[PDB]
């Protein structure tokens, strides 16, 4: 509602970088070669970044728009647009820090 | 208003400002075999004189038109500013002038022909060199356009 | 009718094959012809003999091509020959010898043309220019003072030597990054201070520079061991092995090779004899001691020009293809090495060894992707004269954009006789890309050559010696067009040039005279008459644009033409000539079958009505009827774009330089509706189709007839299978092929799936994917090409199923926005066409067809055209054509002959009909004598005459009935249609596909890409102060997808156009800062973070 | 070209002032339906259609028009937005 | 795999991916049709009596996105699975005539 | 080639 | 021309940081600048001493308040480093930080002076009276 | 681009940049003191 | 730099 | 990751640089469960810490990384941000407009200066979801899917849709460009007249400001969809209200060529 005359840029704490994914990538996997669907914990997992299809869930649970914002007990998946996985955002947690080669270099 | 050949109009004047940039020369010549003068000094004489004598032939071209043909079409296309600058116009009547060579300096004989009369070959030949240059000069300075414009809007653009 | 010639310059040769360039380097590159034993060490044979021994080489044989030119570029298959190549194994200490034959895969083969057959497609392999390999001077440009010297060999071949001179005195040397004193090198050589104190101690305070106390005074293997501490670090010296590395490096032919050409040139340079190819010794003592000698200001000692056609050497065809033969062999080779360990030594064939593939990805590399393999320009047969006369400083082992400055870019004192001076592309490729002399040619070093005549005292033989750059240097040539009675000099003053200067001689002083003026042009350059009075720049464009033209069904060859129109459409071999003198028993529009004085019964297929890469249509017409008699050098039948053998790009038509109401201003054209009505200026187009069926996870795409929710209206040209049938007019949007695809994994959206049942079950499993016709574009239905998985002899890439192909016809009429111009670069666009009654007419009432307007004239510079004009004028009344050569053409007294000529057909008719002059053409008269263009108190009949003579005539207005006032030039100008034409050239967008990722718009198969906004175009809608507009362009018509949608809802809707959501080109900048640990905030005013994501960004 | 440009540009202290209010009323007459509209019939911009005379499609033109006639008020603050909307909403919906 | 971001073309002003298009999100033209499609729909639908239009809705999957058997619908209204049956193919015939009438969701297809 | 479209 | 040129005469170098967060020899708009000195002289702090400085135009580009239109320029990685350890906030003043955004451009019809301005008929001007 | 004071909200920058740059190449690339363009730049 | 010649190097120490 | 033609996938070079650092961080992970010696962790740190460093900018420290079968380096997050035709780098060459169009262009002597020759297919295009509208407000077509049909096949065009595509464009205008833009001239708003034919016919008096000849040149059409972006076009950007350059502040419109010599 209120426009944006303001953008600010600064450095990303990891209480800040884990504000803003929604699940940890656990796995080195995309997806599997025959379901051509994306494996538990991995890259593309739809349990972290979100649903494939629209207002749909990965086990296929609930099919319609009247649940949104509702998670799915089975598959995990939240259920609403697929657009947000062009947007919501992922993680890794390291065992050993690692410095950042922008600061670095 | 229409082009045929016999509107690009050769003044007379051409014939005795060219030979009288003959006899000129042979003067300038004599003058390298007594020691007179150096090579350059030649060079940049000859170079004068078919400045001057272009120059000259370019007024007299224009001067003809003025008097003897104000409605040619040439002439007129060139006065109103719908079409052709005097040294367009020059090439078509008087001579065409001094080609530069491919190094980047001029040529010492200079091409005594208009575009009416026609070009030798080796005159031909000679004007390519310019020919080119002029080419890859506006390929590069339409290659990059908007170069300038970009650096001048990333200081002025707020 | 009658011909007629001009010029008194009479050529002493004739032109050489065009097409030799390419033909004669791939067929000394082959050697397919000439037998194994007697085989000469070039090309094929030199990879070869380099390559080998490893396993020892013996020869090589290449069989048929599996398959012939027509059905190769039909089934999309390399036409090419296989190589087979016997070998045989040596076996060391085992005392065994044996052999094998074996297959290295195929060559691809040169047709008679010389173009190539690659996948199906028409190539060309283009000529690469570069430095030749030899010895050079470069100098210095660091320190001014004094001058580099330089030893180049072949391109993969050595490498690269560079001696110096720093403030130290000593004489430097350049191997790879490190430089060394070349005084550690002569020890090694054999060399010591005695012969280097009087050969090399002439030149003044030379000698001292290369003397050094430590190391000339050691032992040559003492020396040779330490110049192993300068190339390699921690490298124990290994004194046998010493001898490796520094024999590779330059005592060695296998790794070091310096050009055949190089090695000439090093004999040429430096004066001596070289035992070999390889530097060692032989060559560092002369190139030393020229060093220092052209140092010490030396006579006969120059500086290398590096721009200087002697030093600039053409690789061809067979140079390339030998290259990447030596390259894929060079990896064969390097199996070769592993696997000659691996497994049994004792027991192996030849065969077991050879893995072929190597060579076979090099290969078909070099014809798939490089970048002097390109697409021939099949437009007409000139384009593919030119296409393989062109000369590239591009492409691999050459220079780039940025590499390429002035200096490589200008032609060069040298380039007389050699490189066309005028013809080059306009753009980023200007003086890189260039094409070869008429005359021009290229021997085995790779040097391009001109003819030139000899002449004794006054006197000029017919003797004809084709001479180097290097070697036209030496001597002083005049020019053709010099005054000549019989075979002696007729002029006191003999205009000549010496070491490309034009200096004036006298007779005696001459050498060698020019032969032609055809001989320092192209020959798309050479198709332009009256060329002498066009300004190179405009002169660039006709030679240009000449390849540019399209053949039209009735294209006629040029009124006014230079006299090499004939042969080239011979050397083009677009057409078929007699063989053998004969007589023709049998002709029809698909054949033509004769029988020649030995009873030899041949039948010659004519291609008919054939789509090139470019979408013109090849078509061969017989000229010859049944029971005629030929001769040897006959024509049988006319090619594309040939008139009775001549060269037909265009029509004769009737301009009239004139300004019409501002529709020719600013180079636009207007013609006359006439032209359309006698088919002027149009051409057949072949446009080809293709569609494919593969198999999805989700089910197979079947190609059928049966398309769900097609009513038979739209279904009604296609045949059982689908496919559209032969002969239909189909219009955009019509289905050419029918294609059904399983449509989202089967699964319907329930709201879709309950309309489905109040129609009747409209639910299927299959959606329509079939491919129609794209807007703007459609015709008449010609062929048809149907594949087949699982029938024989058609196989294609993996996981399709099927693929059909249909070739569509139109015949496009002349139309506004085509592109028109003449061979002087006089360009333009139709940007009217006036009904008959409209245009401008002679007495006689005939109309003209071309209005061109004046002021193109005098800016451009082009009077060629203006001659053509007059000129055609004559030959329009007289019936007549003419052969104007170039700078030996016709003269304007003989052309105002001509003209008086054709004004007795014109004017004189007039008054055996009874009829007199105008009133209006009295009108005009007296406007004209006040101009000043005839002479008063001569009768009308004279007046008239006077202004015909000129070129001009009078003109009636068409639409007044009354004259122009003073009189127009008229005249027949060939003019040629050009490839560029509106209906290609016309899109339109409102919405259509969008990008996966960037999700802006995309181009579709049916849909426009829409047009790109660039930075230049955001200032200027910014310097509007068009904030809204640039906002639409940045947002809405872009890739923000809720309002691009939101907004098409709206206008839909009849609403107006919503508030832009963000940019997706901002999300993703966002994210991908997000992605780099950096906290992008967008801020209120308040400084309190807002959300542009629209949530769906926001955790719980 | 278009009527009165002169005359619309001596009306504002900036041209973008001009084409701000001429966009807004555009907005306006095209959210009620012309209904709202200060021009009287025979002031109403007319387009030719093979039946005959019709109301102008184009919203733009008619806010200059009606700007041309000075009838129209503009300028910064002169009310609060949404009191306008409702206000407007209640007298034509 | 591929991979995107390949070079197309002789030059690298070109990505490979930059020439793949979105099947998955609807076009501007698609999105309106379907939002018409829902509206027109629910337009003659909910204009006939609600538990006839529940059938539909419930058995073609409209709500819950998924298909009821006749079974399951007949045990939410509690009228025999023969009876839903027989109002669910009055409900589809009423909306046939009035398909026939309006001419409204005629286009769609 | 570029320019004012010879080529 | 003279305002390109004024453009290269944007930046100045402090001398002496006064009584400010600044330190010495550092780059700053005179603007800026003369800003910080008219809120400190409206204190009665002193005054910061600032050299006039030339600049080109590229490196008077490179050199900007607003870290989104000297990210597109050059070697943004370091521009990008810089703004974040400083946290700087882009008020967005120009026209390129505005069109990489997709916001309206602060010029023409995007300016603040005449964006707000209202629209209203003659028989909404009456409506106000009984609005109130 | 017409005659009259600057409207207030004027884009005038980008007038200045284009109004300089347009001109700019019709200025000599090739020529002691620069000339054309390497001038204009050198300024 | 080139960390398989330190960790090889490391292991060379062993 | 998007499967293309055939069974092949197409995919982000990205993936692979997140691949190895999740492999090498959750081998680190065992390897510290494993209690490994001290070298085999300090290794496994090291080649996570260049994993990272690959991940966020590739090549910047040591070798670039690549996936066997190919020299080129995987494209990091660095590159992506900027320097191969990056983000704020490829925001320079500019975003496809949806309403666009392209054609040839030809003299349009009989048009007065605000006007420009549209062709009727090329505007039917351009303007046709405004165009479906007026097909469902006359007695064209009962809907848009309808009347969107009616226009997918060139003989099933009406000619009485022409005279609704003659509605739509009443009052509106379009925006002409022609490359390059040197000035902001090189863009200007014309109100189209519809025309037969395939060519964009343009008022002579403009050529100069565009630079715009004869020869083959072609034009760039943009339709304005807002009231406000159209008000904008139409006040600001028309081409009959710049007279005069806005730099020299000479006129830019003024007799030229054959209306000069005629005079
Ligand atoms: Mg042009
Ligand atoms: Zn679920």
């Amino acid at each position: 509602k209120k426009e944006v005359r303001k953008v600010r840029i600064a450095l990303a704490s990891p209480e800040k970088i884990r504000s803003w994914s929604y699940g940890e990538v656990e796995k080195p996997e995309t997806i599997n070669y025959r379901t051509l669907k994306p494996e538990r914990d991995g890259l593309f997992d739809e349990r972290i970044f979100g649903p494939i299809k629209d207002y749909e869930c990965a086990c296929g649970k609930y099919k319609r728009q009247r649940f949104e914002g509702k998670v799915c007990e089975r598959c995990g998946v939240e259920v609403t647009k697929s657009i947000v996985r062009r947007y919501r955002m992922g993680h890794i947690e390291l065992a050993t820090p690692a410095a950042h080669i922008w600061f670095v270099k | 208003i229409t082009i045929g050949i016999d509107d690009a109009v050769i003044p007379e004047e051409k014939k005795q400002y060219l030979e009288e940039a003959d006899r000129k020369l042979l003067q300038i010549e004599q003058a390298y075999e007594m020691g007179f003068l150096t090579d350059r000094e030649r060079y940049d004489q000859i170079l004068q004189l078919w400045t001057e004598t272009t120059e000259k032939v370019t007024q007299a071209v224009f001067k003809n038109f003025e008097e003897n043909y104000p409605f040619n079409p040439l002439y007129v296309m060139a006065q109103s500013g719908a079409r052709g600058n005097p040294q367009q116009i020059r090439q078509l009547c008087g001579l065409r002038g001094l080609m530069q060579k491919p190094s980047g300096e001029t040529f010492e004989v200079p091409v005594r022909s208009s575009f009416r009369e026609g070009l030798t070959v080796l005159e031909y030949f000679i004007s390519s060199h310019g020919a080119r240059k002029g080419g890859a000069d506006t390929a590069l300075r339409t290659a990059d356009s908007g170069y300038l414009t970009r650096k001048l809007v990333d200081v002025t653009h707020e | 009718m009658e011909i007629k010639r001009f010029g008194r310059i009479r050529e002493v040769i004739p032109l050489p094959p065009l097409t030799e360039i390419q033909v004669e380097s791939y067929r000394r590159a082959l050697q397919a012809d000439v037998p194994p034993e007697k085989r000469e060490n070039v090309g094929i044979q030199a990879a070869f003999r380099e390559t080998f021994p490893i396993l020892d080489f013996l020869e090589y044989r290449l069989g048929e091509p599996p398959f012939p030119q027509d059905e190769c570029r039909e089934k999309d298959l390399t036409y090419q020959a296989p190589l087979y190549a016997r070998l045989q194994l040596i076996h060391k200490d085992t005392g065994l010898i044996k052999e094998d034959e074996v297959f290295l895969g195929h060559i691809p083969l040169m047709t008679e043309d010389g173009s190539f057959i690659i996948n199906g497609a028409d190539r060309v392999i283009v000529s690469q220019i570069h430095r030749s390999p030899g010895v050079y001077f470069t100098p210095d440009p660091a320190r001014p003072g004094r001058y580099i010297a330089s030893i180049i060999p072949l391109p993969k071949r050595g490498p690269w030597i560079d001696l110096e001179v720093e403030p130290n005195g000593v004489v430097s040397m350049k191997v790879n990054k490190r430089k060394f004193p070349l005084v550690l090198l002569l020890r090694v050589l054999g060399y010591d201070q005695e012969t280097l104190a009087r050969e090399l101690g002439a030149y003044g305070e030379l000698v001292q520079g290369l003397m050094d106390e430590s190391v000339f005074a050691m032992r040559p293997e003492e020396a040779l061991i330490r110049l192993f501490t300068l190339l390699r670090p921690g490298d124990p010296p290994k004194r046998d092995k010493a001898v490796a590395y520094v024999y590779g490096l330059i005592a060695d032919p296998r790794r070091y090779d310096l050009g055949e050409a190089g090695r000439y040139k090093a004999e040429e340079k430096l004066g001596i004899r070289l035992s070999g190819r390889t530097l060692a010794d032989e060559v560092f003592l002369p190139t030393l001691r020229y060093l220092f000698a052209l140092t010490a200001g030396v006579p006969g000692h120059e500086v290398d020009d590096i721009d200087h056609l002697g030093n600039r050497r053409i690789r061809t065809v067979g140079e390339l293809m030998t290259d990447q033969f030596r390259v894929g062999l060079a990896r064969l080779a390097r199996g070769v090495r592993e696997r000659m360990l691996m497994g049994s030594e004792d027991s192996l064939t030849p065969a077991k060894l050879v893995n072929s593939r190597p060579l076979e990805a090099a290969i078909r590399e070099f014809f798939s992707r490089s970048q002097l393999s390109q697409f021939k320009d099949e437009t007409n047969p000139l384009s593919s004269l030119r296409h393989k006369r062109r000369i590239s400083a591009l492409g691999p082992g050459g220079l780039t954009r940025e590499r390429a400055g002035f200096d490589v870019r200008d032609v060069h004192r040298t380039h007389y006789g050699r490189i066309c001076p005028v013809e080059t592309p306009e753009g980023a490729n200007i003086g890189l890309i260039t094409s070869l002399a008429a005359y021009a040619r290229v021997d085995e070093l790779g040097f391009i050559r001109t003819p030139y005549r000899r002449v004794v005292g006054g006197v000029v033989t017919d003797e004809v010696v084709y001479m180097t750059a290097t070697e036209e240097d030496r001597y002083t040539i005049a020019q053709a067009n010099t005054p000549l009675e019989g075979n002696r000099i007729a002029a006191e003053r003999v205009v000549a040039r010496r070491k490309g200067e034009p200096v004036i001689v006298s007779p005696e002083e001459v050498e060698f005279m020019d032969v032609s003026p055809k001989q320092v042009f192209s020959v798309n350059t050479n198709l332009i008459p009256f060329l002498e009075h066009d300004d190179a720049n405009r002169a660039l464009m006709g030679s240009n644009m000449q390849t540019q033209a399209v053949p039209l069904i009735r294209a006629q060859a040029p009124v006014v033409m230079t006299g090499l129109e004939e042969r080239v459409v011979r050397d083009s071999l677009a057409a078929l000539y007699a063989e053998e003198d004969g007589e023709v028993a049998k002709v029809d529009g698909n054949r033509i079958v004769v029988r020649y004085e030995d009873g030899r019964l041949v039948e010659y297929p004519l291609r008919r009505f054939y789509r090139s890469n470019q979408g013109t249509a090849l078509d061969q017409r017989p000229r010859v009827v049944v029971g005629q008699r030929v001769r040897k050098g006959d024509l049988l039948a006319d090619g594309p774009a040939s008139e009775n053998g001549f060269l037909a790009l265009g029509q004769n038509v009737l301009v009239a330089i004139m300004p019409f109401d501002g529709y020719n201003f600013e180079d636009a054209i207007v013609i006359s509706e006439e032209l359309l009505k006698r088919d002027f200026y149009t051409s057949i187009h072949i446009e080809r189709y293709e569609i494919e069926a593969r198999d999805t996870k989700l089910g197979p795409e079947r190609i059928t007839r049966d398309i769900p929710h097609l009513s038979e209206a739209a279904l009604r040209d296609l045949d059982e299978e689908g496919v559209v049938r032969i002969g239909a007019e189909v219009k955009p949007g019509d289905i050419l092929v029918g294609r059904t695809s399983f449509k989202g994994e089967s699964e319907p959206t329930p709201e879709e799936r309950l309309l489905r049942s109040i129609f009747g079950e409209k639910a299927r499993d299959v959606k329509d994917t079939s491919l129609r016709v794209p807007p703007g574009e459609g015709g008449i239905v010609v062929r048809t090409v149907r594949l087949r998985r699982g029938d024989p002899g058609v196989e294609l890439k993996p996981g399709v199923r099927e693929v059909v192909r249909v070739y569509v016809a139109q015949k496009r009429k002349l139309q506004v926005g085509d592109k028109l111009a003449n061979r002087h670069g006089n360009k333009g666009v139709v940007a009217k066409i006036l009904p008959v009654e409209d245009m401008p007419h002679l007495p006689d009432g005939t109309p003209v067809d071309v209005i061109l307007n004046p002021l193109g004239v005098p800016s451009r510079m082009n009077l060629g055209q203006i001659l053509e004009t007059h000129l055609g004028l004559a030959g329009y009344f007289l019936g007549q054509r003419y052969i104007s050569p170039i700078f030996d053409g016709a003269k304007e007294p003989e052309i105002k002959e001509l003209l008086a000529q054709a004004f007795e057909v014109y004017f004189g008719k007039r008054k055996g009909e009874g009829f007199g002059v105008d009133k209006r053409e009295v009108e005009v008269l007296r406007r004209a004598e006040k101009l000043g263009l005839v002479t008063p108190g001569k009768t009308p009949e004279e007046q008239l005459k006077e202004l015909f003579l000129q070129g001009k005539v009078v003109l009636y207005d068409g639409r007044t009935g009354e004259p122009i006032e003073g009189p127009i030039v008229v005249g027949q100008m060939f003019i040629m249609k050009l490839y560029h034409m509106v209906e290609d050239k016309m899109h339109a967008r409102s919405t259509g596909p969008y990008s996966l990722i960037t999700q802006q718009p995309l181009g579709g198969k049916a849909q426009f890409g829409g047009q790109r906004f660039g930075e230049m175009e955001v200032w200027a809608l910014e310097a509007y102060g068009a904030a809204h507009t640039l906002q639409e362009m940045l947002t809405l018509k872009s890739d923000d997808i809720e309002g691009r949608n939101a907004a098409y809802e709206a206008i839909i809707k009849g609403e107006d156009v919503p508030e832009p959501s963000v940019p997706e080109s901002f999300r993703v900048l966002v994210k991908e800062l997000q992605a780099l640990a950096l906290d992008v905030q967008t801020l209120d005013e308040k400084d309190n973070p807002v959300d542009i994501f629209e949530g769906l960004a926001s955790k719980r | 070209a278009e009527p009165g440009i002169d005359k619309l540009f001596g009306m504002v202290d900036s041209k973008y002032r001009l084409t701000v209010v001429v966009a807004k009323r555009a907005q306006q007459l095209l959210r009620h339906g012309f209904k709202n509209t200060v021009l009287e019939p025979e002031e109403r911009p007319k387009m030719q259609t093979l039946e005959g005379l019709f109301d102008d499609p184009n919203a733009v033109t008619w806010a200059m028009k009606e700007l041309l006639t000075g009838r129209l008020v503009f300028g910064e603050n002169l009310v609060p937005e949404d009191r306008l909307q409702k206000e407007m909403e209640r007298l034509y919906p | 795999p591929v991979s995107l971001e390949t070079p197309i073309g002789d030059e690298k002003d070109s990505f490979y991916g930059d020439f793949i298009p979105d099947e998955h999100l609807p076009s501007p033209v698609d999105a309106a049709t379907q939002s018409l499609l829902s509206e027109e729909l629910e337009k003659a639908l909910s204009k006939l009596s609600e538990r006839e239009a529940m059938v539909l809705k419930l058995r073609k999957g409209l709500i819950d996105g998924r298909e009821h058997t006749l079974e399951e619908v007949g045990a939410f209204f509690g009228v025999t699975r023969e009876r839903i049956r027989q109002i669910e193919n009055k409900a589809l015939r009423k909306l046939k005539y009035h398909e026939s009438r309006t001419r409204k969701l005629r286009d769609f297809l | 080639a570029x320019x004012x479209x010879x080529g | 021309i003279e305002i390109v040129v004024r453009q290269m005469m944007k930046y100045v170098e402090v001398t002496d940081p006064g009584d400010s967060r600044l330190l010495e020899g550092q780059v700053l708009e005179k603007w800026d600048v003369e800003a910080l000195n008219e809120r400190l002289i409206a204190e009665g702090k002193t005054p910061v001493a600032w050299k006039p400085l030339l600049m080109g135009v590229t490196k008077s580009a490179l050199s900007t308040k607003s870290w989104l239109s000297a990210a597109s320029f050059q070697n943004t990685t370091h521009v990008l480093t810089e703004a974040a350890i400083a946290g700087k906030k882009d008020e967005l003043i120009g026209l390129k930080e505005n069109v990489i955004l997709g916001r309206l451009i602060p010029a023409g019809t995007g300016s603040d002076f005449v964006r707000f301005t209202q629209v209203v008929d003659q028989k909404t001007l009456k409506a106000i009276e009984e609005a109130r | 681009s017409m005659a009259r004071p600057v409207s207030i909200g004027e884009a005038v920058g980008i007038v200045a940049a284009q109004s300089i740059g347009e001109p700019g190449t019709q200025l000599t690339m090739r020529t002691d003191i620069t000339q054309g363009l390497p001038r204009v730049i050198e300024l | 730099s080139d960390p398989v010649r330190q960790y090889l190097h490391e292991i060379g120490q062993v | 990751m998007v499967q293309v033609d055939g069974g092949r996938f197409a995919t982000s070079d990205l993936n692979d640089l997140y691949r190895r650092l999740i492999n090498r961080n959750n081998r680190l992970k065992k390897l510290l469960a494993q209690g490994a010696p001290e070298i085999i962790i300090r290794n496994e740190k090291r080649m996570l810490q260049e994993a990272v460093d690959a991940l966020l900018d590739n090549g910047r420290r040591g070798a670039p990384v690549t996936n066997p079968g190919s020299d080129r380096p995987l494209r990091s997050l660095t590159d992506i941000l900027s320097g191969k035709q990056g983000r704020f780098r490829q925001n320079l060459l500019g975003k496809r407009v949806d309403y666009s169009g392209r054609s040839v262009i030809v003299v349009g002597p009989q048009l007065k200066l605000h006007q420009c020759g549209l062709p009727k297919r090329m505007a039917l295009e351009l303007f046709k979801p405004f165009l479906l509208k007026k097909m469902e407000e006359k007695g064209i077509a009962p809907n848009v899917k309808a009347a969107r049909r009616m226009l997918e096949r060139q003989r099933d065009i009406k000619d009485e849709v022409w005279d609704a595509l003659e509605e739509v464009i009443h009052g509106k205008v379009v925006l002409l460009n022609r490359a390059p833009t040197l000035h902001r001239l090189g863009i200007q708003a014309f109100q189209p007249v519809l025309v037969e034919g395939q060519s964009i016919q343009l008022h002579p008096l403009v050529c100069e400001a565009f630079n715009a000849d004869f020869d083959g040149d072609q034009m760039a059409v943009h339709v304005p969809l807002s009231s406000f972006a159209q008000a904008e076009a139409r006040i600001q950007m028309l081409s009959a209200h710049n007279l005069l350059s806005p730099a020299s502040g000479e006129p830019l419109a003024k007799p030229s060529r054959d209306i000069i010599l005629g005079l």
